[PDB]
């Protein structure tokens, strides 16, 4: 490469909007269709939160506190019969869970869910912003429990909810092993109270714990 | 009734669309909007906040606070020296400044750099501070430093030196490189060897274009 | 007969050809500030004359840096690593009465050539000779080098549809000189002087040169080059 | 045939978007879907150029400079199971690639990517004028590298980026090899600095490089 | 909601479409148009331009530049003879005028011609360019192309002279013979033996209809 | 987007339909129409004219 002329004048590409809202894929699982009438790999959870994958959730700690609505599409495949229908219910924070594939949860009408069959356009599930609060924190320097008990650094009011998943086909003649790739993209973001950038790697998916990392890569003296 | 017709890209998923999405939720209204202190509404409101650069970080001296100090109090060789580019420089790349444009593979514009002396109320003497332009050689000794771009920095009248370097765009780079005019006079009571803090920002208005995945996170 | 004059070099001159109907003009921002030379520069640059014989089949020049040596022009491209100029180019051919030939004077901006065995690159040294001119060739050439054939210029194109281009005829019938104005074509507004060739002016004779056993046995061609609203990079701080 | 008075006045069809914008294709590849994990003959790549084909190559150098976006459709077939989901990737210029079929570039929010399931219409991709500087240029007089280096003729302003295509089915019981034919189409094209016309043939889809052709066909005599 | 009905035609690909693709990079905002000289807003522009005509494209005299000069300086038989047609013509396929025209099946209008004699400034003669309409015969002397279409082109007087041949179209076609009126009157010191250099571009304006892919290329 | 649903008669070919037919040569501006002498405008035209009845068909 050469160092050319970048002439331009533009910051539309470093909006929020323009720098958070772009669709990255979050989860991947794996869901049967039969046999093991009482077994929990015949669905998928997922609960929704943003520090799921460390390329996306350091974006969202350069914020402490931001609210976007949520525009998940699933991309769902099939491998191994009929047309295969699926079934991605939403459940709210507060909400039921299934506890098998076959749990009365699943025909909860509070629990909005998508009937997506195959061979059409990908499921889109939009879901608003949800919070009791204001924002959701990316960040909570505080306890739960009162009185400085456990769990340090989980707040309720960054809850999004969750996300089940299950083929609506009771049985089938072979074995036919499903996959999901949920897109999460936020949209109609606002954040506030910019924050420095991570450096350390991540090491636990609920916690803000590091090993101590070198500022910069070193060079061998002041003045080369 | 109406007569439509599919084109290609129908019933398809690109990742990139901005199309209505069906809400789960059409009955919930959500919590209403306080005013949160502190908003961002353009990334570039983050580069423009000055923070300080590790010009320091020797082999040893990168896990602690003695990166960010330039020791001040040998005339023939220079204090500091570094490539002028927040990307691919290993003192710029971690500033505020140099972390914000690596989310991005076009940038353009200039940056401005304050040297704070920290040394003691009553040490007096000067620095000049040398900018060579993105084609040019680094200065091997200070009349040369002296014969181009420089500011003589008298350190005892302001502690304070601000410049604003320009064409720094990637898609050889400059250099600041700062030399002993004089040394450091002390009285008696006041310790000899002192430090120089540096800082980094964008001056005026920063451009920058096309966003990318950083390469810092494995 | 119009005596031009720039700075300190006065030539003699006898239509001038603006290339693409432009005059070459300035790039009109505190991000990047361009430093414009004026003083100097905008002399008259005339390079070695070049003997045209009978069997000569061409030349070629690749600027911006056929002018690296060429006074505070030259040394300005090693202190600045970016530029644009004009560069107002006179063509004389001053002939005698009885010589007859016809030159085409053409400028061919981003002319990309080709080697001689192709799988394989030229050493760098072979486009170029700064002051000096690289001529064609009459026939097929192999080695790393130019394929410097005239029917194939440089690029592989028709030398007879070559007139495309900011061209003019140089016929010893009527006239003997030529002039063209190259505005600075290219993508960027500046680039550096050294890498990029923005064009290559190439002096190829479709009539060749004839005379008797009288006259002399060649005709001078002289070229002059006029750097027109050169600016470059700022050097300074903001 | 026969010399008819051809009468009317026309040259809309002259115009460089009448010239330029037909969509032609451009790029044939095999794509297996199983097998050898670690093998290069599970994907596509094509590194998006001009110099693709000597057919549209050829309309290309008829000018210097010119700038374009462009709009690719996709055709993708199959032989030999399931209903069957692609996933056609463009990276930038700046954008990582994937080594593998189950690289983790794949999952990149910042490379867009469609996924197309089988049987629909063909999936369109447009992708808008990209390069850093103001035109794409057909022709580069220059080295890459300062002070007359290797790599004659590139710059990296023509850079458009790359296409990398897979299935997203992570298995399959027998073997499917897929084909993708991609339709490059330039849209909305300026062009600058006309150019003659190629004479000899192409040797080389990254350079010059010719054999001295002769002009035209020959004929017995001048007066023939 | 809104009532649709599926025409035939749908979920089709047609490979000249102008539909609206949905765009990859939204976000994206790209860089800014300088003005280049020189734009070409049709083809037709390329055409208009002069370019040598190889008139003298005989054998062995294809790979050199000699098949562009047609020497002058025998009464009985002509110049040079060639078909009026930029299509299925050796001497005027591969001109700028007849390379643009074999993009296209259909195309009409006319075509200029100049012929700039190259000799010295002492030469002096006469030449007898005459024109045969697309039906009619060649003239197989001088004097049956006198009583045509001709212009008796002084080379002393004027250097270059200009035609404009109508009828030129395909979807059996003109002659542009020429003759010796006099001979190359030379005095002593100049040499005896020029040559005349030929053009073509399209003479007023320039009709062209179906856009096809080119022969040359294999 | 648009809230649409596929009536009966959605993706199917009525042989007698006229429908916005996608033009392959977008780009093809065709011929101009010149004034040529007896047009036809419809076919009663044809009918409204004379001709020779064989009344004496018989069988030789």
């Amino acid at each position: 490469q050469t160092r050319h002329v970048v002439n331009f004048h533009s910051r539309s590409e470093s909006t929020i909007e323009n720098f958070m809202g772009r669709a990255a894929c979050v989860f991947m699982d794996q869901y049967k269709i039969n046999g093991e009438e009482t077994s929990t790999d015949r669905f998928a959870v997922w609960t929704i939160n943003i520090r799921e994958m460390a390329q996306l959730r350091r974006k969202c700690e350069m914020f402490t506190y931001m609210r976007f609505d949520i525009e998940m599409t699933m991309v769902i495949t099939s491998c191994q019969m009929p047309v295969l229908t699926h079934q991605i219910m939403y459940v709210p924070p507060g909400g039921p869970i299934p506890a098998k594939v076959d749990g009365y949860e699943w025909q909860t009408s509070t629990n909005p869910s998508v009937f997506w069959t195959e061979g059409n356009a990908p499921p889109r599930i939009s879901i608003p912003f949800i919070s009791v609060g204001n924002a959701y924190s990316s960040f909570y320097d505080g306890w739960s429990h009162f009185t400085q008990d456990g769990t340090y650094g989980y707040t309720t009011l960054n809850a999004m909810g969750k996300l089940y998943i299950r083929h609506v086909n009771r049985s089938s003649p072979h074995q036919i092993t499903s996959t999901i790739r949920v897109y999460f993209k936020p949209k109609h973001i606002k954040a506030w109270v910019p924050r420095p950038p991570r450096l350390c790697p991540y090491i636990n998916k609920r916690d803000v714990n590091f090993v101590v990392t070198e500022i910069t890569d070193s060079r061998t003296s002041i003045t080369d | 009734g109406v007569p439509v017709l599919n084109t290609p890209g129908s019933n398809q998923f690109l990742t990139s669309d901005d199309y209505q999405s069906p809400s789960a939720m059409p009955q919930f209204d959500e919590t209403p909007e306080m005013h949160i202190p502190g908003e961002v509404r353009n990334l570039m409101e983050i580069a423009e906040v000055d923070s300080v650069v590790p010009v320091n970080n020797v082999t040893g001296k990168t896990k602690s606070m003695d990166a960010y100090q330039i020791p001040v109090g040998d005339k023939t060789k220079p204090i500091f020296s570094f490539q002028m580019d927040p990307g691919y420089s290993s003192v710029l790349k971690r500033t505020l400044l140099g972390e914000m444009l690596n989310y991005y593979a076009h940038w353009s514009g200039s940056v401005k750099l304050t040297f704070l002396f920290c040394g003691s109320a009553m040490a007096t003497g000067k620095l000049l501070i040398s900018y060579s332009p993105p084609g040019a050689s680094v200065p091997t000794s200070r009349k040369d430093a002296m014969l181009g771009t420089h500011i003589v920095w008298d350190i005892g009248l302001q502690s304070s030196c601000v410049l604003c370097v320009p064409w720094i765009s990637q898609s050889s780079a400059g250099y600041i490189t700062c030399w002993y005019q004089t040394n450091i006079v002390v009285p008696p009571g006041a310790p000899t060897s002192c430090d120089v803090l540096c800082f980094a920002s964008a001056c005026n208005d920063f451009s920058v274009r096309l966003l990318r995945d950083t390469p810092f996170m494995a | 007969v119009r005596s031009m004059t720039l700075g300190n070099s006065t030539i003699t001159t006898q239509n001038v050809v603006v290339g693409y109907g432009e005059w070459p003009s300035y790039l009109s921002t505190a991000e990047d500030q361009p430093t414009q030379p004026d003083v100097a520069t905008c002399r008259f640059y005339t390079l070695e004359s070049v003997q045209w014989e009978k069997t000569s089949p061409g030349w070629w020049w690749k600027f911006p840096e056929a002018l690296k040596n060429m006074g505070l022009f030259g040394q300005n491209m090693h202190y600045h690593y970016l530029g644009r100029a004009g560069y107002t180019i006179h063509v004389q051919c001053n002939a005698s009465k009885f010589h007859q030939g016809c030159l085409l004077v053409v400028c061919v901006p981003e002319a990309e050539m080709g080697c001689a065995d192709t799988d394989t690159t030229f050493p760098a040294t072979e486009l170029t000779t700064e002051d000096t001119p690289h001529v064609f060739t009459s026939d097929s050439i192999t080695g790393k080098k130019v394929q410097a054939a005239v029917c194939n210029a440089g690029m592989g194109v028709g030398v007879g549809n070559l007139t495309i281009f900011p061209h003019q005829w140089i016929n010893l019938r009527t006239n003997n000189s030529a002039t063209i104005v190259i505005p600075y074509i290219n993508s960027v507004p500046m680039d550096n002087m050294f890498r990029h060739y923005n064009f290559t002016l190439m002096i190829i004779p479709f009539a060749p040169l004839n005379f008797t056993d009288g006259a002399t046995a060649y005709v001078p061609i002289t070229v002059t080059i006029a750097p027109m609203y050169a600016e470059y990079n700022g050097l300074r701080l903001a």
